[PDB]
């Protein structure tokens, strides 16, 4: 029977920009080389034409 | 809250929470992901529900 | 004691004692107030941040 | 037509086994990539199964 204070977060991530984002880590780009992306969360592999 | 860098790290260990359920996104990766829309409701109910 | 499991957060979890989640075999946890605790204050028992 | 027929049932065939790729059968996220990236091994092995 305690009150106990309640939070909740709606983290949307739907198909859209970013505008919120965590702790920034990024470096520069490369080309004609495969490397692993961070893009705003999209993670994948392949080169930059 | 939107348009601005969230560091979630810090809240992890800011203090204790008696119930801390992560419902489809793991809660250590937070802060490598970008959120395009993030809400918040805080109040405080019973223990009981 | 909740977080005595494998696959959660927190500094027990992660910090101070990491489970794998293969686990075959129990956790017994038992209430030892009347001993652990003593009229004043027990303070001999450590933790990390 | 005969000659065509044979074809297109090998194209289609193929087309739509390329489409399957788009469909969640039941997970959160049709891409395997996303998922990995914001679950964890102890829950992502449940819903990449």
């Amino acid at each position: 029977y305690q009150p106990y204070r309640v939070v909740v977060l709606s983290f949307e991530l739907l198909h859209a920009p970013a505008t919120v984002c965590g702790p920034k880590k990024s470096t520069n780009l490369v080309k004609n080389k495969c490397v692993n992306f961070n893009f705003n969360g999209l993670t994948g592999t392949g080169v930059l034409t | 809250i939107s348009n601005c860098v969230a560091d979630y790290s810090v809240l992890y260990n800011s203090a204790s929470f008696s119930t801390f359920k992560c419902y489809g996104v793991s809660p250590t990766k937070l802060n490598d992901l970008c959120f395009t829309n993030v809400y918040a409701d805080s109040f405080v109910i019973r223990g009981d529900e | 004691v909740r977080q005595i499991a494998p696959g959660q957060t927190g500094k027990i979890a992660d910090y101070n004692y990491k489970l794998p989640d293969d686990f075959t075999g129990c956790v017994i946890a038992w209430n030892s107030n009347n001993l652990d605790s003593k009229v004043g204050g027990n303070y001999n028992y450590l933790y990390r941040l | 037509g005969k000659l065509q027929d044979v074809v297109n049932q090998n194209a289609q065939a193929l087309n739509t086994l390329v489409k399957q790729l788009s469909s969640n059968f039941g997970a959160i996220s049709s891409v395997l990539n996303d998922i990995l990236s914001r679950l964890d091994p102890p829950e992502a092995e449940v819903q990449i199964d």
